[PDB]
DNA sequence: ACACACTCTCCAATTCTCTAA
DNA sequence: TTAGAGAATTGGAGAGTGTGTTTTTTTTTTTTTTT
């Protein structure tokens, strides 16, 4: 056989290395300022995001890598577990 | 076999010379033709060479011999031309039925020559097979019409026309009456007969104007000069506004309405309407182009191509980066934008509408069509002296006709009702919009119930068999009897035909219509964004109302209006007010802020937003920026006040029943 | 106030300034990147003196043109015949003759596209000498492979010169001929200069490889060097 | 036979 | 025999459609 | 309304095939034999 495509998955974004380190840091990464303009502040949120994508799964260009979690993220049953666990965890 | 083939055509061949000649004797250099004898036979044999053989065996093959032997520029019309201009000086003077005879059977071969193609998976190998080849003969054609005398065997046909115009409808008889439909079959080809469309056969992934064709033969702007010195639209409006009276309706009214439309088709309304001017816009477009040319330059670099350093980037974690070029050194946006660049894939991607002319429906309308002056101002007055007169007489007949025909319609007269309604009636507003001498009471026959019946079945039946060209038309069609209806408002009967027009099945239609628009062309988006506004503003001002705005609020909407807004290079300023009015709705008004954070909106902001895209100036940087500054106020509270928003951000709402209220609230 | 895109500097004044002592040398080890550094700042300082000074001058022209340093009187001038491998990349003085000059050679500096189909237009940046030519037409209904084509009169360029520089006998080793260096000058500096002039430059010393053979990627293990000048006098 | 129009081709 | 240009082929990735809970 | 089972359409991986390659002045400085 050829070589299996390699492919963005819910296993990668469950890992260590993927959602959770969002979750652990965004607090800290993002800051808004009434200081700057509305096109400063919103390009600022996306530097993080932007970084955290290439680190993550640096196959495809970034709005790809958007519209591809979209997919997963609405089928996939343990991932959805995981979000209703988040939001648990505010309702805790 | 080919040669059975070349034996027709040499058949042909010789009936096109049996059928006369000019003539050797003149001194007259040169006269007109002069006519030959069993050319009764001649016409005759070559009516059944169409008819009884090529028709039968689905060919097209014997009009590619008569093409061969120019027997439409070479006979038929001198022998038209002469028969005409004989009788015309008869006139000014103030066996000849034989003479008569000639001219009535030219005309008919004229119409069956440039009658205008279908192509349909059951057409023959053959008709696919000449398909490409006897357009170009037909584009050749319509140029030849047009020319000849500066066109006057136009005046020929009307002068047919205007022996059965002469007396009594009382003593018409049937084939009296296929004259006066003949004579306005021919106008409607001159009209139809365009450039190509290009096909071929999808086996492998890899112009049309012969040598002696050109555009401004070809143009529309050439077709108004031609009629109006020939004394067509004359013909056109006395024919159409007398109709009431006696003409039997039923054999007129749609080659009547089939005209309309076909020289409407590629017009918009406001370059009829003014709103050295050509000279002074062209140096304020000049004006743009030195913009465009400055943001090119704002990212270019000083020193040559070959002079250029290398970059290293530092993440976090340590980790690096390598990016070459020297403007990278100094901006990190271009540097961030210029590393994702790089890379390879592409997502590949998913596609409405088919089997009719180019028209609104499957075209980009941005894109006019051009006039001098005198033929702005024919035309202007044409259609003017049309609406004042013959609008209403014309719809009320057509409208009455197809309640008790509907079931056997066909897609085109589907698509052509709905597209002479909406002009029309969108072409007046405009007038008196402008102007106190126009009124509105012109187009008023639209109104009555009847008609409203009609645009809603047609709409009805399209949407429930999935058939989206109808279903495209009969939405432009109901925008615009919405529109008429505020204006009229805006001044009894009108109250009763909007609750009828917003019973609840109809909510029910018209709210479902943009979640479907998804998939589908930009102009298909374009015009359920158009309709829903009227369809809300008009409810708006019936003061109900909280039922149906949150029937309208929802994610597939949404995903609608950001799937259409981010193709902003392409459309319209007014467009962009239309869908920021609409974000307005549901993010301050309704309160329902939970729909727009999603991450495909936020990078949109920055893009549109940026020195990029919307100019500096124009009006569109005031209703964004306003919006923009609103929603990250909104953003910042919701995330500081429950963290879990930063892995929302990414994915669609979550519709469980336990955690989602909190979630969305 | 004069209308004028290039400043001189003397690399001297670089170790007067406490806070540029260690940049002075970071010029002599990084030419490229520095010199470039250099330059945005010293357009950024312009439109910072007539937004700051509040002045009546066009922002957009400032904007629209390009400014370039150009660093002199670097250090003690180094003999033709001793530059060595180790000195690639940094910047020379040289001291010499001028023997001859090729006229102007137009070098390419943006592309220009338009689609075959459908009369779509890019216009592409070039970097390192290669066109960066898309694989389909970026039109969104047109998304076609093979469908855009170059438009060689439509493109941007720019004035390249090769000056032909000759060692002077001051140098030459006993018993010996003078040798000669080639100098690439571009814009400004284009046609500065004539046939028996005697002059001294200021430039990167660079090296390249050259082909085997015009219709293959092989590559010969010997390397041309020439000088690429940012300043004459 | 797969025949089709350039439907896209408007310039 | 050694880089290239071009052709051919198979296989699996993808999206679309139907059915039942 | 979600989701999962089955069918159809497309992309490009990668394997294969054929191909091309080495290789009469006219002007100007210098030595030599000829009248
Ligand atoms: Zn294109």
């Amino acid at each position: 056989k050829r070589r299996p495509q390699v492919k963005l998955t819910a296993e990668k974004l469950l890992s260590d290395k993927g959602l959770p380190y969002v979750l652990k840091n965004a607090h800290k990464r993002i800051r808004i300022s009434s200081k700057k303009n509305s096109y400063d502040n919103l390009s600022n949120i996306i530097q993080f995001y932007q970084l955290w994508a290439h680190e993550l799964f640096p196959k495809a260009k970034f709005k790809d890598f958007m519209k591809i979690c979209q997919t997963v993220g609405k089928t996939d049953p343990v991932l959805r577990e995981y979000r209703v666990s988040l939001f648990r965890d505010e309702m805790g | 076999a080919d040669f059975s083939l070349t034996v027709l055509r040499a058949r042909i061949a010789l009936l096109a010379t049996a059928i006369g000649g000019p003539d050797y004797t003149s001194q007259i250099d040169p006269p007109p033709y002069k006519l030959g004898d069993d050319c009764l036979a001649c016409l005759k044999d070559l009516k059944r060479w169409f008819k009884l053989v090529d028709d039968q065996q689905k060919r097209w093959d014997v009009a590619m011999a008569v093409a061969e032997y120019r027997i439409l520029t070479d006979d038929l019309l001198p022998i038209l031309i002469d028969w005409e201009n004989k009788c015309s000086l008869a006139a000014k003077l103030a066996n000849k039925a034989y003479y008569d005879k000639i001219a009535l059977n030219c005309l008919q071969l004229l119409v069956l020559m440039t009658w205008p193609l279908i192509v349909t998976e059951q057409s023959s190998s053959n008709q696919i097979t000449l398909y490409g080849e006897l357009k170009k003969h037909q584009l050749v054609y319509k140029k030849t019409i047009l020319s000849m005398e500066s066109g006057k065997v136009l005046r020929a046909a009307i002068r047919l026309a205007l022996d059965v115009i002469k007396i009594d409808r009382l003593s018409r008889t049937p084939r009296d009456n296929m004259v006066l439909k003949l004579v306005l079959n021919f106008f409607r080809n001159v009209i139809a007969i365009e450039p190509g469309e290009f096909t071929i056969n999808t086996k492998k992934s890899m112009d049309t104007l012969p040598p002696n064709v050109s555009m401004d033969d070809i143009s529309l702007n050439t077709v108004i000069s031609s009629f109006h010195k020939n004394k067509v639209f004359g013909f056109l409006l006395t024919l159409t506004s007398s109709l009431s009276k006696e003409f039997d309706q039923d054999f007129i009214n749609i080659p009547l309405l089939e005209i309309m439309f076909y020289f409407t088709k590629d017009v918009n309304q406001e370059l009829l309407f003014p709103r050295t001017s050509a000279g002074f816009e062209l140096s304020k477009l000049l004006q743009k182009e030195h913009q465009m040319r400055k943001n090119v330059i704002k990212h270019t670099s000083a020193r040559h191509s070959r002079f250029g350093g290398l970059l290293s980037i530092q993440t976090p974690d340590k980790t690096r980066l390598t990016v070459s070029g020297s403007q990278a050194l100094v901006d990190e946006k271009i540097a961030l934008q210029k590393l994702d660049d790089s890379k390879k894939w592409n997502k590949r991607i998913i596609k409405a509408a088919e089997g009719l002319p180019n028209s609104l429906l499957n075209s980009q309308t941005g894109k006019a069509i051009f006039f001098t002056e005198s033929n702005g101002k024919h035309f202007k007055e044409f259609i003017n002296n049309f609406i004042d007169s013959g609008f209403n007489i014309l719809l009320h007949s057509v409208t009455n006709y197809f309640t008790t025909e509907q079931d056997r319609m066909v897609t085109l007269e589907q698509v052509e009702y709905l597209l002479f309604f909406a002009w029309f009636v969108k072409y007046q507003l405009l007038r008196s919009k402008i102007d106190n001498s126009a009124d509105i009471k012109q187009v008023s026959e639209a109104l009555k119930e009847v008609t409203f019946i009609l645009v809603s079945s047609l709409l009805r039946s399209a949407y429930d068999l999935k058939n989206w060209t109808v279903t495209h038309a009969g939405m432009i069609a109901f925008n615009e009897l919405l529109n008429l209806v505020s204006r009229t408002k805006a001044a009894t009967d009108i109250e009763f035909i909007v609750s009828r027009l917003f019973s609840d099945e109809r909510i029910q239609l018209l709210s479902n219509l943009p979640k479907i628009g998804s998939k589908y062309s930009l102009q298909f988006m374009k015009s359920c964004i158009e309709l829903t506004h009227s369809v809300l503003k008009v409810l708006e001002q019936y003061s109900n109302f909280q039922k149906v705005q949150a029937n309208y609020m929802t994610e597939p909407v949404i995903e609608t209006y950001i799937n259409f807004l981010e193709r902003f290079r392409e459309l319209e300023d007014d467009s962009i007010k239309k869908v920021f009015s609409f974000f307005h709705r549901v993010f301050v008004q309704a309160k329902e802020q939970a729909l727009l954070f999603r991450f495909d909106l936020i990078i949109l902001l920055r893009e549109m937003l940026s020195p990029d895209g919307l100019d500096r100036m124009s009006r569109s940087r005031k209703y964004v920026s306003q919006f923009s500054d609103y929603f990250l106020a909104r953003l910042k509270k919701r995330l500081k006040k429950s963290p879990a928003w930063f892995v929302g951000l990414l994915f669609p709402p979550l519709h469980n029943s336990e955690v989602g209220f909190y979630q969305r609230y | 106030e004069l209308g004028t895109s290039n400043l001189n500097l003397d690399a001297r004044n670089l170790l007067a300034y406490k806070q540029t002592e260690d940049l002075y040398h970071q010029l002599l080890n990084y030419p490229q990147e520095v010199i470039s550094i250099m330059d945005q700042t010293i357009k950024d300082c312009m439109v910072s003196l007539i937004v700051d000074n509040n002045l009546d001058y066009d922002l957009d022209e400032i904007e629209t043109k390009f400014y370039k340093v150009r660093p002199y009187n670097v250090g003690s001038c180094k003999g033709m015949r001793e530059l060595n491998p180790n000195d690639i990349d940094k910047l020379i003085n040289l001291k010499g003759l001028v023997l001859r000059s090729t006229p102007v050679i137009p070098d390419m500096k943006v592309a220009f596209f338009k689609c075959n189909v459908c009369d779509h237009t890019m216009a592409v940046e070039i970097d390192r000498g290669v066109i960066q030519e898309p694989a389909r037409c970026e039109r969104i209904d047109c998304n076609e492979p093979n469908s855009m084509s170059l438009i060689h009169n439509r493109c941007s360029f720019a004035d390249k010169q090769v000056i032909k520089l000759q060692e002077t006998p001051d140098f030459v080793p006993d018993g010996q001929t003078p040798h000669s260096i080639s100098l690439c000058v571009y814009d400004e500096l284009v046609d500065s200069c004539r046939a028996g002039d005697r002059i001294e430059v200021t430039g990167t010393f660079r090296s390249i490889p050259i082909r085997a053979n015009s219709r293959q990627r092989v590559l010969k293990s010997l390397y041309k060097t020439y000088v690429d000048v940012v300043h004459v006098k | 036979f797969k025949s089709r129009a350039l439907n896209h081709v408007k310039k």
